[PDB]
């Protein structure tokens, strides 16, 4: 039987098969229900609107994300979606299929223990597991060793890996990614007169930032050329026609993940977090995680970002040692490839949890046997 | 029985509908309050799992969320009292609303599905399953008078005005 | 030399001078404009109108308000208002006062650029300086510590601050005020056959509101009672001699504060934009900000609004907290005290906006000195 | 003359306030400009002795710690000629300021500085340890131009955008 590696994450569902090379069904993770008064008789039947449809339709509908800082909030929206993904998009029988899931580092395990329960009750899954988001995104790459910064809409996660052993202690995790840099995009373009509030403008002024931001090598430089002339304008087409325009915009907006006392939070940047990462391992280990920096995620996908990445931690780390970040152009999809590998090897089919072993001991199981 | 049930503060106020949509023409308003319930009625993590599984369980089968649930809930139910179990476990349904901390706010969203929706609409012959609910919210059982309407026929107070519009344009 | 203080809010405009109790001068942001040809020669009539004075002839003109959500969109118009204020009202010379502004936070750029640089030229102010409202509420209430919800005409805002330290990334910004209510309640007489669409008619509809509004402390039961009997109903005589009646209209059309749903926007209530500011600032601060409340602008003289605040915010909070809602009486005038109070504080003075700093650095000044 | 003095690594990072508060009404930008300075410059143990105990008295004469220090040093600095020999410390101090290997990450600290606090005020009558400072940390003196802000003012990008909220209420 084929495995069916589906990832779950705060913004997109990725979803496949095992074995494959990329994801069948890329649809984002919203529900969206109607908020005006129908009145054609026909017509509005539906209560709810999940994936496409939702993002269509979202001038007449208020989508919520059911996921938020990549700990699932409303159950029934996941569910929701969970049917959809496997009834309507990969055109599969759930009951004839083993099943892979993800799940950020530091998350409450009550999130985990239900999704198990759920998997087992309302799907009836042959098996399952959980794997850790970090770790699946290094087997994609081919490695062994070094250190993976995954950041997408939830969490931004760091997990150093030498030689097939992960350092847990070492593991850092930080609530700021694309949904919190999207807030940020929406308080800030308000100083140009854009009001942006309802949910589908926040898609709208996500898409603004998928299409028109960058991270600038010299966030000092940058503002002083934007405030100079007018090269780094750059105009925006509204659904509606109307015209938008915005200058150091543009690049204030990721500058968040380098100072993220921009939107009030103590913590530091992304760059001093993979930091003091590092240097939690062994003295004999930090050779080889500076020189594996390992991306992967859509807020890695910011033009510029590796080397930004690059000169920040070269100004951190020792003049001796050698920086290296890798960044491969499908580091958006490389969680979902990674878990394809791994569902797809001979020795992981012994990791699988089954319903004989689910019914045993129950959801808390999955502790046991997943990392 | 579930002693030691704890929920969140505030997490059913994402789940209901917007004024205009409660004046949709096929708005469902008997299946969305059960679901503005249900979310309400969530355990938190605080609660010890054992006693956790066991109200689970309990919402697993009188406030579900697929439609072929309820809709063989609503079927079974009309001469309930020819199945004693859900009668039980019906009632020890309702005692844990009525204990809820946020009942107060619980008891207005059932006020205002019934003025705006119609909820109330049967005010005595509901589905049982909406009864107990209702009940459990407010328990001086004055939802089945029906929700008191204003009516423009008689106009105690009409006032024939003629504003600036309608001074360019009358007869006699 | 004398200090001048200067509200030019969206529907009322405060003027007076520094150090003194209460505003001189207040009277309606409308100029007024003739939409019938004139007949009689000798009399003379002017091009337009300006403040009591276009309300006194409002029956053959055409009121526009120069501000509209806060934001000033003619500004010949409030040229003119500025030149109402400062030649026909506090008769001052504007070369010989330092005058200070105000204006509401998260507002566009250029609306303060455009303030700064209309003072410097047109006026020649020797010395200006523009505050955020909520902060002026705060300094009149004498408190160094709470969370200020400014509602006023076009904006309501809400702006937390512990111990004259503000939280930027905790401020709300909703454009629902009271010209949005008046629109509320001039769609909602239409149900009892009056009809006003002439703005002449949109004022008579804000003195109704202003007269016989009130919030419900329970909105279904107080909807309950309307429809029972007619203990809530009043008649309100308009200004031809006819005579009007309303219901249920009197606690509907303030609702709107806290249901923003029933003219279509999506947003919540200002009770629970109060609860997510509260929220978004540090945990060992909530306990003060729950117990310091205060209310200031028009929009919050509503009777029995404090109690209906009391009870949804103690509804939101955790039990343990103490909830405590501050309304001082002379409320609606906190922001023009607060500004009188901040330009007559000594250690204040060293921070005007000179002239000189203008000329040097230009419009651009105002994002400095200024907060 | 300090052959051998040697510093950590990130010893001064801790020092740099929030952006938040580099705002203030009441924030002082040249004391914590100064207090990151000093703290950058702290030798380490491996200097030897003799250098060390050199370098922590020419920092603690030039950059004091105590307000009234740094007010009477200041005082006394706007005329250098009147105080002969005080040059010759300063610029002593300034050159192992270049030989930092922290030096850009420093030069950036100092932008920052400027362009958000408003460190670089006077732009050209500066007092003269700030001056001096920036001169060891950025060799072009294009510091002396100010932070070269923006204006909101030219109006280029603006189309008055009525987007849900603005097409409710609106004029015309
Ligand atoms: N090319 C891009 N540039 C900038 N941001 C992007 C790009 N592509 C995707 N994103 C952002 O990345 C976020 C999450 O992408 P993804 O990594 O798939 O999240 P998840 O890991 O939760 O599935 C989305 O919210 C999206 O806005
Ligand atoms: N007694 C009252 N009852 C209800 N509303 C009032 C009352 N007094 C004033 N208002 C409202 O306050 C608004 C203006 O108040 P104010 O805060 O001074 O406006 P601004 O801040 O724009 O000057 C008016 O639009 C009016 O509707
Ligand atoms: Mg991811
Ligand atoms: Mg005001």
């Amino acid at each position: 039987t084929t495995a069916l590696v589906c990832d779950n994450g705060s913004g997109l569902v990725k979803a496949g098969f095992a074995g494959d090379d990329a994801p069948r069904a890329v649809f984002p993770s919203i529900v969206g229900r109607p908020r005006h008064q129908g009145v054609m008789v026909g017509m509005g039947q539906k209560d709810s609107y999940v994936g496409d449809e939702a993002q269509s339709k979202r001038g007449i509908l208020t989508l919520k994300y059911p996921i938020e800082h990549g700990i699932i909030t409303n159950w029934d929206d996941m569910e929701k979606i969970w049917h959809h993904t496997f009834y309507n998009e990969l055109r599969v029988a759930p009951e004839e299929h083993p099943t892979l899931l993800t799940e950020a580092p530091l998350n409450p395990k009550a999130n985990r223990e239900k999704m198990t329960q759920i998997m087992f009750e309302t799907f009836n899954v042959p098996a399952m597991y959980v794997a850790i988001q970090a770790v699946l995104s290094l087997y994609a790459s081919g490695r062994t060793t070094g250190i993976v910064l995954d950041s997408g809409d939830g969490v931004t996660h760091n997990v150093p890996i030498y030689e097939g052993y992960a350092l847990p202690h070492a593991i850092m995790r930080l609530d700021l990614a694309g949904r919190d840099l999207t807030d940020y995009l929406m308080k800030i373009l308000t100083e140009r007169g854009y009001s942006f509030v309802t949910t589908a403008e926040r898609e709208i002024v996500r898409d603004i930032k998928e299409k028109l931001c960058y991270v600038a090598l010299d966030f000092e430089n940058e503002m002083a050329t934007a405030a100079s002339s007018s090269s780094l304008e750059k105009s925006y087409e509204l659904p509606d026609g109307q015209v938008i325009t915005i200058g150091n915009e543009r690049f204030r907006c990721p500058e968040t993940l380098f100072q993220p006392s921009f939107i009030g939070m103590e913590s530091a940047g992304i760059h001093e977090t993979t930091y003091n990462s590092i240097m939690k391992c062994d003295i004999d280990i930090r050779k080889d995680l500076y020189a594996n920096n390992v991306m992967s995620g859509g807020t890695t996908m910011y033009p510029g970002i590796a080397d930004r990445m690059q000169k920040e931690i070269t100004a951190l780390a020792p003049s001796t040692m050698k920086i290296k970040i890798i960044a491969p152009p499908e580091r958006k999809y490389s969680v979902w490839i990674g878990g394809s590998i791994l569902a797809s090897l001979s020795t992981f089919q012994q990791m699988w949890i089954t319903k004989q072993e689910y019914d045993e001991a129950g959801p808390s199981i999955v502790h046991r046997k997943c990392f | 029985p579930f002693s030691g049930l704890k929920f969140k503060q505030n997490s059913f106020l994402s789940t209901v509908p917007s004024v205009t949509n409660m004046h949709s023409m096929h708005f469902d308003a008997r299946e969305t309050f059960l679901g503005v319930i249900r979310k309400a009625l969530e355990p938190d993590t605080s609660t010890p799992f054992p006693v956790r599984r066991a109200f689970d369980g309990l919402r697993a089968e009188i406030l579900p969320n697929d439609t072929i649930k309820s809709a063989a809930l609503k079927a079974q139910c009309s001469d309930i009292d020819k199945h004693p179990e859900l009668k039980a476990k019906m009632e020890t349904l309702k005692e844990v609303i009525t204990h809820h901390p946020q009942k107060e706010k619980l008891a207005e969203i059932a006020l205002q599905f019934a003025r705006e929706a119609g909820l109330t609409r049967l005010k005595g012959e509901t589905d049982y399953v909406l009864s107990n609910v209702l009940d459990g919210l407010i328990g001086d059982g004055s939802w089945r008078a029906g929700p008191a309407y204003e009516s423009y026929l008689n106009k105690p107070g009409v006032d024939r005005v003629i504003t600036t519009v309608d001074g360019l344009h009358m007869q006699r």
